[PDB]
């Protein structure tokens, strides 16, 4: 897949960060000629980090103006030669929040390998979940657990509602079996009838049981398996993609991160 | 200014190369317009061999690879025949070498290639309230009407 | 119509045999009495050759030899035919699909012997094929657009949608554009009318052969870094004439020949002195030709003789050398001598030019009057007017001509064909890509998009691969827009493929998948351990001869147990992963795919899984 | 393919121009067509290896159009004036 | 009209053909439209002659 | 007029065509798929400079031309003609290219309406 | 789309073709100009 | 590429050293620098 | 159908060699076939 595709299909999602009047970066300074460019989800991160500027630097502390930008430039400077603008150990990382990395790692670990260390930024999905537009069913990718889950409850909702109410048709059309079934139970002489027809109920009934035993295990059935991955990763797999994956990526896309809360 | 298009694909080829190697390791880790032209002066199989004469190929390549795998009535005209024909003799005309001028008896294709492809895969429904019957000379229509009337009657039989 | 073949009869003697004859005595020229002798008659003994010579049936091979001699003049004419045409009809042939023998001569007289067919063939009319089907003979859906029959008409080039020109095997991607100035434009005066250009010059090359040598060298390396050491200047200088490299340049402007001719020869004149020997590769096999099979060519053969072609190639390059780099190529700069000689005979060539072009006073004894390449005065070269220019490895040069403008009535014209011409060669190449190039634009250009198919592709890109860097294809999903309300989030469907990165439950499916791998390959070593066994405890009754044919067998049986084992392989291959899922075959698919190298068979572990990969074939 | 060329003029483009070939019935001739709406005849039209000429078009379309229908009214009042005027005056002068 | 898929199942395996033909007449079908839409055309009549004096 | 559609030798037509004993020529084929039915038969087509013509008057609707008649009428009678029969291996001038008795190949010709000069 | 779609999915004209239906008021009179030729 | 992340105040390692101190502790093992 | 269009070919074929009997010998099994199959289509076209 080529990157025009990717840089419109990142697009929707923002990330923030902070430039000079200039409009220019800003990084912090290490050792040995090394700097490093930052993107925080979450723009109190970049708020906090140039009030710790404050904390030493005040002048910077008032040259700072925050910035909110997709993905889309910073996935295209990334699709650059890093050294025509200036490179001698300018390395760009993304900052996820906390929050969303822990709910990510206890992901991780009520999984069945409990570790503490997190690769990427964190992304999440959902088994089944997958948005239907007009033409075609493509999937919505999200940052947050809990837009993610308020989707997904909506969906199971309206889908266990939707099995409730099929068991309800399958209630109906089985009024009308017993009917004929009882038509001729007792109805009239027995004998060979009445044994395959009451052999016909027990058929009918007990499927029909096991059925909604189906239906409601559904509901008791757990949340639908919940997925996370590292946003770094699904990028880089995204760009390189050539056949099958292609049809396979080009259906996903992400939403905006605390979109559908309010 | 056609650098600056190949400065962009040397960038594009840099980057996915990268990536492909860094994927590549990733999950084994995980696990254990200037060029839009085509032409053709000789046929490809003979210069091919002619070229390859003199190389020894440990393995052989992806564009070669699909040239030997595409290698293996409807187009019955005489036409067609003729067509073939011209076709075999100046392949022979063009490997034979290995007015005092020849011009050639069929055309070099030089050729353009499309860019930005995509994957190989009645009537009418008005209505009156109520129709206006004619209501609201005549002796000359009542007449015209009954003997055309007998007129029929006098000529079934 | 065609379709007048002929059968299994042996013409082509596989020259060794042939020597035979050519220490041959006692031979004859003719056919003796069918009364006395069957027919089939290249036997004649003492006696009965005297018997006949005596009678006047046949001549004896010497008589012939003094009959030539002593022919003189209208009858040497007549049996040159004679013998011309003879041998054309019944000892060169070449092959249908088939594989039966149509000759030279019948051939010839069915292609200028029948007019009509010409003017079917010079207009358009296409003609529907009423149906073998007897019922109604209703004509089939055949018709076509034929891009290359929608593009008369037009003035530059030929549109063709692609594909069709793949399938064409136009196999020359254009590289590079440059143009000779008389006097390149200057922006400061008005509008750059002082620019006068002399013409316009493209160039291309072999695109397949491209990617078969320099990307087995210089591919899988960063692009920049593989251009920026002078080692690849030198192998794109030398292995140049090896790519059958074209340079096609076409009239810009009025053009009188005297002038360009001058012009040309001072151009070629610095080049010819200032180059030192040249650089040339080793010819590993002779290529002889099979004059019975006159279309056919041995390459496909020599990729796949033995579908190891590898290790007969190499004990084939034994007897010749051993390549001296990656690709190949055994180099031979030859000494000193061979590189004045060879330069003396190229100034020689071009001091031809300003005789060959302007034979005489008179153009109308010219070559160039008589066709529209020139004016009808006989002393300008029309606008669009075109030379192509191709170069043989061998010191060979192929070069035409095209005059432009309505593509069906274009006019393409051969002008010579020089052989061993390896100055005038090296001078061509390194004089429009060398160090000091007539515009170094084009050939930096031009080097580069050499680099970029070493990794794979084409420019050009004629195969709608989605990564080409150049010119990539889109797919024809639209960007869809997430909506805000929970209202399209439907999860009423079974399934999506599974498309997480690094996470929980996809490392233990890789796992898993990883645990199948291992079954499965060690099923193959164990199944290659069998074959071997196979081979080894059955008794072959071989009389230990021809060392290469036991070479060959040797590696061949390896390759035999290898196949065997790929076969097991992928049988516990189809097992675990129908046993597991699609999910695993996808993920599969996905990891060996990019292990794959992007510029080779199968290249840069990862070996195991790719060739896995082609078990999943 | 008896024709080699044809050239849409017109200021609406609906008549074309036909070049006929050498191999046409009668020689070479410029003959004139006012073509219907077919909206198949451009592709019959190039797959046979005929040369389309097409106009400037002239895009504006009532600033192209003004000061020629100006003439195209005030025009035949100059020739009936000239028309009589010669009579009148430059016999009779 | 909309038909169930059974009918073109009926209609499309049967190797036969008056059991396809039957299976086209024994076929049923229901309408959706007859649930949303009631559809009625009218002419807004007139209240002048059109010769009249007022006319 | 029906009689001068076809070369039938019919004492209507003048006669423009005849043999040296003066009888007029004909040109009927009996259409050896449908005999028995003289209307079916095949027969060439009389020169247009040659026919006796009705010229009649025709109000076209508003909606002729994106009804499309015309064009299903030209694309109808222009999409049949030659074709080569490889099974015979020959050209070949179909039955249904052909004219039946009484049938013409229409000439539809436009007028420009500048070409007036009023 | 259309109706009776269950009734609209259930000789040489493939030839010849269609019979032209507008002229059989000439038929009998073609065939006496077939059977005396010297008219 | 990829970071580190250990949620302990999380550590961050970059392939200088980031520690998201529940504020910041930009480690080193000071930013005083913008963009050119 | 196959009885109608069987029985076309049938009488074009009468016809043919019925006018023709110096070719109705079996000689022809394969040419009095390939002048029916094309008089059954139309009328055989001559190049000029
Ligand atoms: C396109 C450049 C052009 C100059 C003409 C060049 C292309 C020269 C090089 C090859 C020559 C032919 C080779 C020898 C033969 C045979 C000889 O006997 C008679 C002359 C003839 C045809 C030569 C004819 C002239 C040829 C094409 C102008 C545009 C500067
Ligand atoms: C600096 C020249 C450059 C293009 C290269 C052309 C002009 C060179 C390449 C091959 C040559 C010919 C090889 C054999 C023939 C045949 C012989 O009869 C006389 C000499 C002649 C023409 C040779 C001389 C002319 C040819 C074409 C231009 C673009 C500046």
């Amino acid at each position: 897949m080529a990157k025009d595709e990717v840089k419109a299909r990142l697009a929707p999602v923002p990330v923030y960060t902070v430039a000079n009047p200039k409009n220019e970066f800003v990084l912090v300074a290490g050792e040995n000629n090394t700097q490093l460019g930052f993107f925080f989800f979450r723009k109190e991160d970049a708020e906090a980090l140039i009030e710790k500027i404050r904390e030493e630097n005040p002048r910077l502390a008032r040259d700072s103006k925050i910035l909110r930008v997709p993905m889309d430039n910073v996935y295209e400077v990334f699709t650059t030669p890093r050294e025509q603008t200036g490179l001698q150990g300018i390395h760009f990382r993304f900052m996820p929040d906390m929050k969303q990395v822990a709910h990510a790692l206890q992901l991780y670990k009520d999984a069945g390998v409990p570790t503490r260390q997190f690769i990427g930024v964190p992304v999440f999905q959902a088994e089944g979940l997958t948005v239907t537009t007009r033409d075609m069913q493509y999937v919505p990718l999200f940052l947050c657990k809990e837009d993610l889950d308020i989707a997904v409850q909506s969906a199971y909702v309206q889908r266990n509602a939707a099995q409730i109410k099929l068991y309800k048709d399958k209630a109906d059309k089985y009024q009308a079996d017993y009917d004929q079934i009882a038509s001729q139970l007792e109805a009239a002489a027995n004998g060979r009838e009445r044994g395959g027809l009451e052999s016909r109920l027990a058929k009918a009934r007990v499927k029909l049981e096991a059925a909604r035993d189906k239906v409601e295990s559904v509901e008791r059935a757990p949340l639908p398996k919940v997925e996370v991955g590292s946003f770094e990763e699904v990028v880089m797999r995204m760009t390189a993609s050539a056949g099958n994956e292609l049809a396979a990526w080009s259906q996903v896309m992400f939403v905006a991160p605390e979109l559908l809360r309010d | 200014n056609d650098l600056i298009s190949i400065k962009y694909c040397f960038n594009n080829l840099y980057n996915y190369i990268s990536n492909k190697t860094a994927l590549s390791t990733k999950n084994l880790f995980l696990f254990s317009l200037p060029y839009l032209k085509a032409i053709s002066p000789l046929y490809s199989k003979f210069m091919i061999d002619h070229s390859l004469k003199f190389i020894t190929p440990k393995t052989t390549l992806k564009l070669l690879q699909h040239k030997l795998n595409k290698s293996p009535h409807s187009n019955s005209r005489p036409l067609n025949h003729y067509n073939q024909a011209l076709k075999l003799i100046n392949g022979y005309e063009q490997y034979k070498n290995n007015q005092n001028i020849t011009k050639l008896k069929l055309n070099l294709t030089k050729t353009t290639v499309p860019f930005k492809t995509l994957i190989k895969k009645n009537g009418h429904l008005s209505v009156v309230s109520n129709a206006n019957l004619l209501t609201g000379k005549r002796l000359n229509s009542y007449l015209i009407y009954v003997n055309q009337n007998l007129k029929k009657f006098i000529q079934l039989n | 119509d065609l379709s007048r073949p002929a059968e299994s009869l042996p013409a082509r003697a596989d020259e060794a045999a042939v020597q035979a004859a050519l220490a041959d005595d006692g031979g004859w020229v003719g056919t003796p009495d069918p009364s006395k002798y069957a027919a089939g008659t290249t036997q004649l003994s003492a006696r009965e050759l005297q018997e006949e010579v005596a009678k006047g049936n046949v001549m004896t091979w010497k008589d012939f030899k003094q009959q030539v001699s002593g022919l003189q003049g209208p009858e040497r004419e007549a049996l040159l035919a004679l013998v011309a045409q003879r041998v054309a009809a019944e000892r060169m042939f070449f092959t249908l699909e088939d594989g039966s023998k149509v000759s030279l001569w019948d051939l010839q007289q069915y292609v200028d012997n029948n007019p009509e067919l010409a003017a079917l063939a010079a207009s358009v009319r296409r003609i529907a094929v009423a149906d073998p089907e007897d019922p109604a003979g209703r004509p089939l859906p055949g018709g076509g657009a034929s891009g290359l029959d929608r593009s008369r008409g037009l003035t530059g080039a030929a549109h063709m949608s692609g594909q069709e020109a793949e399938e064409l095997e136009l196999d020359w991607g254009q590289v590079g554009r440059g143009a000779l100035w008389r006097r390149r434009p200057t922006r400061w005066l008005l509008g750059g009318l002082d620019g006068v250009k002399d013409w316009e010059l493209e160039a291309y090359a072999h695109e397949p052969l491209a990617n078969q040598l320099l990307g087995a060298k210089y591919g899988g390396r960063d692009p920049r870094a593989v251009v920026a050491d002078p080692a690849y200047a030198a192998d794109v200088l030398r292995a140049g004439p090896l790519l059958g490299m074209t340079f096609v340049l076409r009239a810009a402007r009025d053009l009188p020949l005297q002038e360009v001719a001058s012009s040309w020869r001072g151009l070629l004149g610095n080049y010819l002195q200032r180059q030192a020997p040249l650089s040339l590769p080793k010819a590993v096999r002779p290529a002889h030709l099979d004059p019975t099979d006159l279309n056919g060519v041995a390459w496909p053969a020599l990729l796949s003789r033995p579908a190891a072609a590898a290790h007969a190639a190499a004990e084939a390059e034994a007897a010749g050398a051993v390549p001296d780099d990656e690709m190949g190529v055994a180099w031979r700069v030859q000494s000193g001598k061979e590189a004045a000689a060879s330069v003396a005979a190229a100034q020689q060539l071009l001091q031809s030019l300003p005789d060959a072009l302007c034979p005489g006073p008179s153009p109308a004894a010219w070559p160039l009057t008589g066709t529209k390449l020139v004016d009808e005065g006989g002393r300008n070269w029309r606008r669009g007017g075109s030379v192509w220019v191709t170069l043989q490895p061998e010191g060979g040069v192929l070069v035409q001509a095209q005059t432009g403008g309505v593509v069906g009535e274009q006019e393409s014209y051969l002008l010579t064909h020089v052989q061993g011409q390896e100055a005038l060669a090296g001078a061509v190449m390194s004089a429009f890509m060398g160090p000091q190039p007539l515009d170094p634009e084009l050939a930096a250009a031009a080097r580069s998009v050499l680099l970029v198919p070493a990794n794979g592709f084409t420019a050009a890109n004629k195969e709608r691969d989605p990564n080409h860097p150049l010119y990539p294809s889109f797919t024809g999903v639209r960007p869809g827009r997430a909506p805000r309300d929970v209202a399209a989030y439907t999860l009423a469907g079974g399934r999506t493929p599974l498309l997480a990165a690094g996470g929980p439950g996809e490392a233990k499916l890789a796992s898993e998948l990883r645990t199948v791998m291992e079954a499965a390959l060690a099923a193959a070593a164990r199944a290659e351990a069998e074959a071997l066994a196979d081979a080894a405890t059955s008794p072959s009754s071989t009389s230990s001869r021809a060392a290469p044919a036991a070479a060959l067998a040797e590696a061949e049986a390896a390759e035999a147990r290898r196949a065997r084992g790929r076969a097991a392989a992928a049988a516990v291959m189809a097992e675990g992963l129908r046993r597991l899922g699609p999910d695993a075959v996808a993920m599969l698919e996905r990891t060996a795919a990019e292990a794959e190298a992007p510029q080779g068979g199968g290249a840069v572990t990862s070996s195991d899984i790719f060739s896995l990969a082609r078990t999943l074939e | 393919g008896h024709v080699a060329r044809v050239r849409f003029y017109g200021p609406e483009k609906n008549k074309v121009m036909a070049t006929t070939r050498a191999s046409a019935p009668g020689g070479e001739r410029l003959c004139k067509v006012v073509l219907p709406p077919d909206p198949e005849l451009l592709d019959h039209l190039v797959s046979n290896g005929v040369v389309v000429d097409t106009g400037v078009t002239e895009d504006d379309r009532l600033r192209a159009s003004l000061l020629v229908q100006m003439l195209r009214y005030t025009v035949p009042f100059m020739v009936i004036s000239g028309l009589f005027w010669m009579i009148h005056t430059w016999i009779l002068d | 009209p909309r038909y169930s898929p059974e009918a073109l199942a009926a209609l499309y395996g049967s190797s036969s053909s008056k059991g396809k033909a039957a299976a086209a007449a024994a076929a049923q079908h229901d309408t959706p439209a007859l649930r949303h839409l009631d559809v009625s055309y009218h002419g807004t009549g007139s209240a002048v002659a059109p010769g009249s004096g007022t006319a | 007029h029906p009689w001068s559609a076809s070369v039938l030798g019919h004492p209507a037509t003048h006669p423009f065509y005849e043999d040296s004993a003066h009888n007029r020529v004909s040109m009927l084929r009996p259409n050896p798929a449908a005999p028995e039915d003289v209307t079916q038969w095949f027969c060439a087509e009389m020169p247009e400079w040659d026919m006796e013509k009705y010229r009649f008057y025709v109000d076209l609707p508003g909606d002729f031309w994106e009804s499309g008649v015309l064009q299903r009428h030209l694309a109808a009678q222009r999409a049949e003609g030659a074709v080569w029969d490889p099974a015979s291996g020959q050209y070949i001038l179909p039955y249904r290219a052909q004219k039946k008795v009484f049938q013409v190949s229409t000439e539809v010709q436009l007028l420009d309406p500048q070409e007036s000069w009023d | 789309y259309g109706e009776g779609g269950l009734r609209r999915l259930l000789a040489l004209e493939a030839v010849v073709g269609k019979a032209p239906a507008t002229t059989g008021r000439y038929r009998r009179d073609l065939e006496l100009l077939l059977a005396h030729p010297e008219l | 590429x990829x970071x580190x992340y250990x949620x302990x105040x999380x550590x961050x390692x970059x392939x200088x050293x980031x520690x998201x101190x529940x504020x910041v502790h930009v480690f080193r093992k000071x930013x005083x620098x913008x963009x050119x | 159908v196959e009885a109608a269009y069987s029985a076309y070919l049938r009488r074009i074929a009468e016809a043919y060699l019925a006018e023709h009997p110096q070719m109705a010998a079996p000689e022809h099994a394969a040419h009095v076939a390939r002048v029916v199959r094309s008089r059954a289509l139309g009328t055989p076209l001559s190049f000029d």
